């Protein structure tokens, strides 16, 4: 079973005596319906509801990394409401292993 | 276009609509029960019109599995986020995908013009022989519906196998409850034709099965085979959606992915040898009986595992997040109801309790709260989970605790006393009954009543 | 194994559950072997199991019986309390 | 008085001892103190396994003790059933043709 | 404070009821004859003709998009180059305030948490046997009394008395043996 | 309806200026809702549907006395015997 | 389960084992393009399937259910009087159907049905021995069990000699009474 | 008991009291409840407790409630459901006075045995 | 955002607005199935007939 990522000792040493875990809101803000506007026509909203889209928002950590909408299922991932031509690219499953060929790398 | 679009997502939009449309009907001659079994004595359908009511049980017994249920479960949500769920784009035979769904509305059309133009008798949704074969043509009307739904379905199912050939990412618990329903589908839809043909045959080519010399019990078991696989057909992909729900609005992982997958399939090769308990009364073999009765006992213990696996996804959950949306509530509230209804199966289960209980409405409120409710909850559930994604709105049922608390607490008055009624006791596919059941009748009867007016709220 | 968490099977005996593909096949094939003798051994046997004479009275029923014989409470609950229809009005 | 004896004799016995992890985890660096806020998301309250047991057996013979309270005081046992006796039965069904 | 008296300026009450004219006052079926939307009608949404009629999948208005040496045009990112190196600037989403409406200030409170896991592998796998075992032992104890009972009801009886019973519609019918 | 404050099992941890924050109060007004008579109202409602749920609306027991009460003859007069306390029940 | 390729996998030999799973587990697959990315997905497949503890129940439960399946199955068509496959009897007129008359008795008394039939008084209140008489022969005479079923019988007492009303509800006694008045022989 | 044996980077909060406060409050308004339990406008921060200085990883619990009425508020500073109560307050005292708990849970089961008992019976 | 209906029933207590709104329900409900059947009066439901079905059960032990 998953019980999280396993942790050595030695990963736990802080660099300064004053770490804490940051206090950085995940919480992305606060929504309700979209509302459009009156003047724009139907590409304009369409413009309009794909900058709405929560799946596209993320929180930008103290390094400069950000930690993405994410889900467990790829449903959540479709622009919403749903496109006709949803994956134009072939969505990519990122597995790992320890496998490595000498080509990769350069001495 | 409308009617020439093959995008997949549309489709499954085109199955909820049309479910809702037929669920129309299907309330409908579901209220005029109620009404009629408010007290004894005729209320709305004149004694000289009995024939109306037989019609009206079985007709609502038709559309609401194969019209109303079945599509709404297993055409319409899989249709739209199956092939999302799957890293494909679309579905794999998009013309298929067309047809279906048209064939479906033509079935619907022939099945309610036949209640126009024909005279309107009843046999049961399960249209037991020689009753059936001894109708007028509105019996054959219903049975070209069934066929012609049967070809959507066999069809239908032929679309989603084909997503394994096609998956480019993980099989998730969801797909496999769609995958098996249709293995399923594959293996019980023919013998459902082959008997459905020898109605056919007695009706309208002089043949001869179904009279004497001719084993009328034989109907039931090739029916059977095939009707208990159709409620665990009807069943498992709202088990599907139940896992999606639970795992997302709690951002805790499917515990037991792989005890869930075996789950299902177990079920399914169980509930595909277990037919015959709906035959206890017939005069089966002492060896028979038990055999069945036994296997049919087994099928909780695979149930009873998803069931489990279901609540601690629930557990622990963080308290922060709130817990009062419509999907969240229909997903705890079918494993509360689901509970209700699969013991009293099992209860129903050992044959000589079901002696005293067949062709009775406990047998009704045993399976009303597991569709009535749990189905069309499920159902419901998702709908509304992907109510961002589907993209509906003019309605108020996102958030409203007022609508959760009074369809519950209305349906189990409708169903509740059809348990106590049952013991009293009281015949199914009854108009009249004796004085002394009116009190429990008259209860179930407010509570149907009490439920029409709630769905008018969520407009 | 039966009514055998395999867990326990798989630190007990880890050669023997080596190759788990094997040992899911013999657990599929040990419990249908169980059911198809089940059957044929404990159902099917003609004109077996009538010897009623030879009813099992485990120690508990001894223990229980002998505590009544002791006392007078098995011949008080095996005596027949009642043995006419209508009591006598007077 | 009596009750302060026998309540510092159970809370001295209940303090519970550090758990036996049932999981592979690191051993925190020497010296670390607080880390995290209050505004994680809430972890909930657990009793320690002797508390839990002494809590949930008294509930337990309470349950049954009220069970025996009720069966012997609030309730009644049945007495013995009225004498049968020999009675006349209706002449004639009320049906009965005349 | 009330979040929607921000917004409520945007938000002006409408005049019509379902935002259209009666069509006699302002034909919305007609195409607009504006420069740049002879696929869009007056109100906005798309002609019948654009959609239906001469709908490009059918074969009107063949106008193949990729050009001759297989390209189609691409919108490239933002480079910037800095401290010896090139670097991309992503596109960030606009405030949701300019999208929803509400201002985007006084936000609960919400950490970042890693996933909720059972742990105890050993506990963990003893709760899953349970679940399958403890209904698996109820099975069990109903089964015998099943077994039981169905015997009862087929039982050979030295049944002294005869009665037919025949079904018709819709009345039954029973003969007996008279007495001698 | 200006409800008391209540300090508590400490009374230095209620010490402090509250502004305009509210002051705790005693546990009596959590169950009244500090008297909302609306409360009040569905609380009497909430006794009505509890009590035909489990022992049906004796709401129409007032409507129903003449009748139950002819019935209530019939047994005695015509009915089968009843001994002891059956004789209380009437069906 | 080991994470390197380069360890191997042990395998027995038959026709269930990793080794004849992986010989199949790609023939339709067209995932599994080449020698390292086919034994990845191999032991993915492995590893999510076969050692997952909880699955091993499962394997039980159908091994049991299609057991009692194929018993049922077959024993019908060797042992059932009313079910033919040979056809030497059904050229015959009823009453000439010697041999298949010969299943009919043998199939009436199976093991389990002398072994659980004395255990009614466990359900029945009255008379539970009421039908436990019968001189025609074809059954044997029933004798009254001395202790409850297994289970759930909590109602009654573990042995029947524990109840004080047992014996009276027998129909030997209610037999005496109701001979008494005359009112019936049973 | 997860701060007091199994973690120890958690804030530890001392209980302010062993029961919850009940208080009216008013939908559209945002309420600050205390984490630490040593304020003293409980059970909402002071402004000089430990949430409000923000001191040894203690910060103020936002809370905002759906329509008018009155709630109640964990005084232990630990229940589940914090800032509102759901029980955890008696919970806690339990572990810290285990003997009253049984007092307690065995009169609360005597009651309920009783009363369910002789309904039924 | 909400018509004058719900932003009537959305602005009180739940636990307010829903006791009341069960009982409501289930009065419409009772009284909506009463309008057909005012006057009714089956001679099987009088005194005489209720005495004689008291008759028959006692001549049939029921
Ligand atoms: C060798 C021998 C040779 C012999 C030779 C002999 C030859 C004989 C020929 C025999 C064949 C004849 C037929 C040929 C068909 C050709 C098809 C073709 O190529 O069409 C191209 C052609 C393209 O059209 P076009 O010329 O470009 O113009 C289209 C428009 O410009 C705009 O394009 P569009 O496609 O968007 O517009 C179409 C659409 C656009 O309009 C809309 O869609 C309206 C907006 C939607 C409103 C909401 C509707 C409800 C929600 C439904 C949800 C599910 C939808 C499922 C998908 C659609 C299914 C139809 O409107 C319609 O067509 C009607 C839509 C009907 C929807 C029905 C939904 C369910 C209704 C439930 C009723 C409940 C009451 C029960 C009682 C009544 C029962 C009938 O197709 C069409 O668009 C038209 C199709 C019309 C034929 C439909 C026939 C249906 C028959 C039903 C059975 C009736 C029998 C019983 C009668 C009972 C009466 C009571
Ligand atoms: C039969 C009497 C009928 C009376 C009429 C009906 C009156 C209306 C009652 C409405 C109650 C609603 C309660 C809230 C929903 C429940 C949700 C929940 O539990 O989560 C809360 C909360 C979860 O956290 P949260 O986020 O704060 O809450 C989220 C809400 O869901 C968020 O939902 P929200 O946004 O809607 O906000 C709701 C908010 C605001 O809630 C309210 O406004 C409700 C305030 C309480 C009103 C209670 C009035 C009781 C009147 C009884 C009258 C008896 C006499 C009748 C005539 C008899 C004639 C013979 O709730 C709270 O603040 C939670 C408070 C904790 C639950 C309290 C429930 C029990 C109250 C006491 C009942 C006493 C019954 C005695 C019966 C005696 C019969 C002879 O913690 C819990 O789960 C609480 C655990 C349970 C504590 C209470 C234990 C039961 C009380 C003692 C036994 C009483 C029976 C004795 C029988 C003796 C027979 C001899
Ligand atoms: C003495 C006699 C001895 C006889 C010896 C005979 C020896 C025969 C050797 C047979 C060896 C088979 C080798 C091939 C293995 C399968 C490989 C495969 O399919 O490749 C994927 C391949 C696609 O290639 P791909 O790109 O590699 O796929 C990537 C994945 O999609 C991406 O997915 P992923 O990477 O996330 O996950 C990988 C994997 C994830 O799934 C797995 O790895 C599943 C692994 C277990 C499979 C079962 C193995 C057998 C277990 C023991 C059972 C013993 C029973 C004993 C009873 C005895 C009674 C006497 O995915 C799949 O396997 C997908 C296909 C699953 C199809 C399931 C269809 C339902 C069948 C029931 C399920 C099995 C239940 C077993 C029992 C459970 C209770 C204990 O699939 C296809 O080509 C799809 C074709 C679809 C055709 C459908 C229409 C067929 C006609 C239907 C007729 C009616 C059927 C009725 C069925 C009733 C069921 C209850
Ligand atoms: C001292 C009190 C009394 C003790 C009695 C002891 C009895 C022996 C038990 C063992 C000893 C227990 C000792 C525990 C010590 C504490 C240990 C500990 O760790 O404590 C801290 C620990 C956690 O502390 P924490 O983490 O700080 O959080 C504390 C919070 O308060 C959070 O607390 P929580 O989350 O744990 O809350 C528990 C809550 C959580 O529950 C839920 O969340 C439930 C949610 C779903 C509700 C579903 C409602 C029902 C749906 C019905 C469907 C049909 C609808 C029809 C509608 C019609 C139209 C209106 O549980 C319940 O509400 C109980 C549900 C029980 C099943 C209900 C169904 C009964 C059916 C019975 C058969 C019916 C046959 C009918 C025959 C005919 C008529 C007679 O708390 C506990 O352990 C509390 C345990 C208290 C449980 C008391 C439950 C009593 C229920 C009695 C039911 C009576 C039924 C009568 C009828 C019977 C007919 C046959
Ligand atoms: C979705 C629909 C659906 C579903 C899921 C089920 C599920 C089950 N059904 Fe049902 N059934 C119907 C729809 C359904 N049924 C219909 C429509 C009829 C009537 C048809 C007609 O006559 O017209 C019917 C009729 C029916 C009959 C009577 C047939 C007759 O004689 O007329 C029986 C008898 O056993 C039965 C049994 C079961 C069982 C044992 C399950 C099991 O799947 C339930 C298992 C679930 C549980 C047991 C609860 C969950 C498990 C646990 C909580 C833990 C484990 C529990 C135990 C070990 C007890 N069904
Ligand atoms: C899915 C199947 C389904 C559904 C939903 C229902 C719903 C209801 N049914 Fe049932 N019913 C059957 C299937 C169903 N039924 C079957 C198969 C029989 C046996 C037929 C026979 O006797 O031969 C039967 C029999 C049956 C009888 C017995 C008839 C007789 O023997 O005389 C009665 C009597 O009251 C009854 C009542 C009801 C009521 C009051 C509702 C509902 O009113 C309950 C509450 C539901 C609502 C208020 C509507 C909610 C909305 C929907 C259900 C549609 C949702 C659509 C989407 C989400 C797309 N049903
Ligand atoms: C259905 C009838 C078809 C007739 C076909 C005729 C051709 C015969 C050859 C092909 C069919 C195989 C049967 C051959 C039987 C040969 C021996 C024979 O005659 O047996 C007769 C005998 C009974 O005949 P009677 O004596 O009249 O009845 C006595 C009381 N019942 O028949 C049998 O017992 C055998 C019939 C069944 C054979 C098939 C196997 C049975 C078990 C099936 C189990 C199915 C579940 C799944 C199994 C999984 C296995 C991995
Ligand atoms: C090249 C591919 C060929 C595939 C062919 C497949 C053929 C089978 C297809 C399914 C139909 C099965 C045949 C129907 C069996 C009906 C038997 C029946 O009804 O008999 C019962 C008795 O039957 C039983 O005892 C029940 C046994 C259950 C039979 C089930 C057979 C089909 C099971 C299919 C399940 C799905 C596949 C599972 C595969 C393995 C899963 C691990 C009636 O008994 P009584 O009326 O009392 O009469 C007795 C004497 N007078
Ligand atoms: O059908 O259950
Ligand atoms: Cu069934
Ligand atoms: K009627
Ligand atoms: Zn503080
Ligand atoms: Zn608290």
């Amino acid at each position: 079973i998953y019980e999280g990522q396993t942790v050595q000792e030695s990963e736990l040493i802080p660099q300064e005596d004053d770490w804490v875990i940051e206090e950085t809101n995940f919480c992305l803000g606060r929504n309700c319906y979209v509302r459009f506007r009156e003047e724009d026509d139907l590409a304009r909203r369409a413009l309009h509801q794909m900058d709405s889209q929560l799946n596209k928002m993320h929180t930008r950590l103290r390094d400069g990394t950000v930690i993405p909408y994410m889900s467990f299922h790829p449903d959540e991932m479709v622009d919403r409401p749903a496109p006709i031509h949803t994956f134009s690219e072939k969505p990519l499953l990122k597995w790992t292993w320890d496998e490595t060929y000498e080509e990769a790398y350069d001495d | 276009f409308y009617i020439l679009v093959n995008n997949n997502k549309r489709i499954g939009i085109y199955y909820i609509k049309l479910s809702i449309i037929i669920g129309i009907l299907g309330i409908v001659l579901s209220y005029i029960i109620r009404v009629e079994l408010y007290n004894s004595g005729n209320r709305i359908i004149k004694y000289d019109n009995v024939n109306y009511y037989n019609m009206v049980i079985t007709l609502h017994g038709l559309l609401m599995i194969f019209y109303i249920i079945m599509p709404g479960l297993y055409g319409g949500i899989p249709l739209y986020i199956l092939p999302i769920l799957s890293v494909i784009t679309d579905i794999v035979l998009p013309r298929i995908n067309n047809i279906s769904i048209i064939i479906v509305l033509i079935s619907y059309i022939v099945v309610i013009n036949s209640i126009v133009i024909e005279y309107n008798i009843g046999t049961g949704w399960t249209l037991y022989p020689p009753l059936s074969i001894i109708g007028t043509v509105i019996v054959n009307m219903i049975l070209y519906g069934l066929i012609i739904i049967g070809i959507s379905s066999i069809i239908s199912a032929i679309n989603f196998m084909n997503i394994l050939i096609v998956i480019d990412g993980i099989i998730y618990v969801y797909i496999w409850s769609i995958i098996i329903t249709s293995v399923l589908l594959i293996i019980s839809l023919p013998i459902l034709n082959g008997i459905l043909l020898m109605i056919l045959s007695d009706i309208y080519f002089n043949s001869i099965y179904f009279i004497l010399n001719g084993d009328v019990v034989l109907y039931q078991h090739l029916f059977w085979y095939f009707g208990h696989p159709e409620v665990y057909i009807l069943i498992l992909p709202a088990f599907g959606i139940i896992s999606i729900i639970l795992s997302v609005l709690n951002n805790k992982i499917i515990f037991g992915m792989k005890s869930m997958i075996l789950a299902i399939i177990m079920i399914s090769i169980l509930g595909s040898i277990v037919w015959a308990h709906h035959i206890y009364t017939v005069g089966l073999e002492l060896d028979t009986k038990i055999y069945f009765n036994n296997l049919t006992l087994i099928i909780s213990i695979p149930t009873g595992n998803k069931i489990y696996n279901w609540i601690i996804l629930y557990i622990g959950s963080y308290n922060i997040l709130y817990n009062g949306y419509q999907s969240l509530i229909f997903s705890i509230m079918f494993i509360i109801i689901f509970i209700i209804g699969g013991i009293t199966g099992i209860i129903i289960s050992i044959d000589i309790i079901d002696i005293g209980l067949h062709d009775t409405y406990y047998i009704v409120s045993h399976f009303h709260y597991i569709l009535s409710i749990g189905a069309v909850i499920s159902l419901l559930a998702g709908i509304l989970l992907l109510k961002d994604i589907i993209g509906y709105y003019n309605v108020i049922i996102k958030i409203n605790k007022y609508f959760g608390l009074l369809l519950f607490i209305n349906i189990n008055i409708i169903f509740t006393p059809q348990f106590i009624i049952g013991f009293n006791v009281m015949p199914r596919r009854i108009l009249e009954y004796s004085d002394n059941i009116i009190v429990w009748n008259l209860i179930s009867s407010i509570g149907s009543i009490s439920t029409i007016l709630i769905l008018l709220s969520i407009f | 194994s039966i009514f055998t968490p395999m867990d326990w099977m798989f630190y007990y005996f880890p050669n023997y559950s080596r190759d788990k593909v094997a040992l899911m096949a013999r657990q599929i094939k040990i419990h249908f072997a169980i059911g198809f003798a089940l059957v044929f051994l404990v159902y099917h046997p003609p004109y077996k199991g009538a010897d009623y004479g030879n009813f099992h009275k485990s120690p508990l029923y001894w223990y229980k019986y002998n505590q009544l014989e002791r006392s007078g409470q098995l011949q008080e609950n095996l005596r027949i309390k009642r043995d006419w229809f209508y009591d006598e009005d007077p | 008085a009596v009750r302060s004896q026998i309540e510092a004799a159970v809370y001295k016995w209940t303090r519970p001892r550090p758990p036996r992890l049932g999981v592979a985890v690191p051993r925190s660096p020497p010296g670390t103190g607080i880390l995290f806020h209050t505004n994680m998301q809430t972890i909930r309250y657990s009793l320690s396994p002797k508390v839990w047991v002494l809590v949930t057996g008294a509930a337990l013979v309470g349950v049954f003790s009220g069970q025996r309270f009720a069966q012997t005081v609030l309730l009644s046992k049945n007495p013995p059933n009225p004498p049968r006796y020999r009675e006349k039965p209706p002449v004639r069904h009320p049906h009965t043709p005349d | 404070k009330s979040y929607y008296d921000d917004f409520k300026d945007r938000l002006k009450p409408g005049k019509y009821t379902q935002g259209r004219c009666p069509q006699s006052e302002g034909d919305y079926r007609q195409e607009s004859k504006t420069i740049g939307r002879e696929h869009l009608n007056d109100d906005g949404t798309r002609s019948k003709r654009y959609t239906v009629k001469e709908a490009d999948a059918l074969g009107y208005h063949y106008h193949p998009p990729i050009d001759k040496k297989g390209q189609v045009y691409v919108k490239g990112p933002n480079t910037v180059i800095e401290r010896g190196q090139t670097w991309i600037k992503g596109y960030e989403l606009p405030s949701m305030e300019y999208t929803y409406g509400p201002k985007q200030e006084d936000i609960p409170f919400y950490p970042r948490v890693k996933l909720n896991v059972w742990g105890n592998y050993n506990l963990v796998m003893k709760v899953e046997f349970l679940f399958f075992y403890l209904p698996t032992i109820i099975v069990f104890g109903i089964c015998i009394p099943v077994y039981t009972i169905n015997f009862a009801q087929e039982e050979v009886i030295y049944t002294t008395m005869t009665v037919k019973v025949t079904g018709r519609q819709w009345y039954w019918v029973y003969e007996v043996e008279s007495p001698t | 309806y200006t409800p008391s404050f209540e300090r508590g099992l400490n009374p230095e941890l209620t010490s402090g200026d509250y502004g305009d924050m509210p002051k705790p109060q005693p546990l009596i007004d959590f169950f009244t809702q500090n008297r909302n008579p609306w409360f009040g109202f569905a609380m009497f409602c909430g006794f009505n549907f509890l009590w035909w749920a489990f022992f049906g609306a004796w709401q129409i027991r007032p409507l129903w006395a003449s009748q139950r009460k002819s019935l209530a003859e019939a047994d005695r007069l015509y009915g089968p015997t009843k001994y002891g306390v059956g004789k209380k029940y009437i069906n | 389960p080991p994470t390197r390729l380069s360890t191997p996998l042990y395998s027995e030999g038959g026709a269930f084992t990793v080794n004849w799973w992986r010989n199949r587990y790609g023939l339709y697959s067209r995932r599994q393009t080449d020698p390292m990315l086919a034994e990845f997905l191999f032991r993915q497949q492995v590893k999510e399937w076969f050692y997952d503890v909880p699955s091993y129940n499962y394997a039980a439960l159908v091994g049991l259910a299609l057991g009692i399946l194929v018993a049922v199955i077959w024993r019908h068509f060797l042992f059932n009087p009313d079910v033919y496959v040979r056809r030497q009897e059904l050229r015959k007129m009823w009453p000439d159907r010697h041999r298949q008359f010969a299943y009919a008795v043998p199939y009436l008394n199976p093991q389990l049905k002398n072994l659980l039939l004395p255990y009614k008084n466990s359900f029945i209140d009255n008379e539970p021995d009421y039908a436990d008489y019968n001189p025609v022969g074809l059954r044997p005479q029933r004798v009254m069990a001395i202790r409850r079923i297994p289970g759930f019988f909590w109602a009654i007492p573990q042995y029947f000699f524990e109840d004080p009303l047992y014996t009276s509800c027998s129909t030997k006694n209610m037999q005496t009474i109701y001979k008494k008045l005359g009112y019936s022989e049973l | 008991t997860w701060t007091e044996i199994w973690w120890e980077h958690d804030p530890t909060p001392k209980v302010a009291q062993y029961r919850p406060y009940v208080c009216t409050v008013e939908s559209g308004k945002v309420y600050w409840w205390c984490a630490c339990g040593e304020s003293k406008t409980q059970p909402w921060v002071d402004g000089h407790c430990k949430c409000s200085k923000r001191e040894g990883g203690f910060r103020p619990r936002r809370w905002e409630p759906e329509h008018d009425g009155v709630r109640l508020f964990c005084g232990c500073k630990s229940c589940f459901s914090s800032p509102t109560w759901n029980g955890g307050c008696f919970t806690k005292w339990m572990q810290s006075n285990p003997a009253g708990g049984m007092l307690y849970c065995f009169a609360a089961a005597f009651g309920f045995g009783t009363l369910t008992v002789y309904r039924k019976f | 955002d909400f018509p004058w209906r719900w932003g009537f029933v959305a602005e009180k207590p739940f636990w307010v607005g829903a006791p009341i709104l069960v009982l409501g329900v289930l009065c419409l409900g009772h009284i909506i199935q009463t309008m057909g059947q005012i006057g009714v009066r089956p001679k099987r439901y009088t005194p005489e007939w209720v005495e004689a079905t008291k008759e028959r059960e006692r001549a049939e032990n029921t």
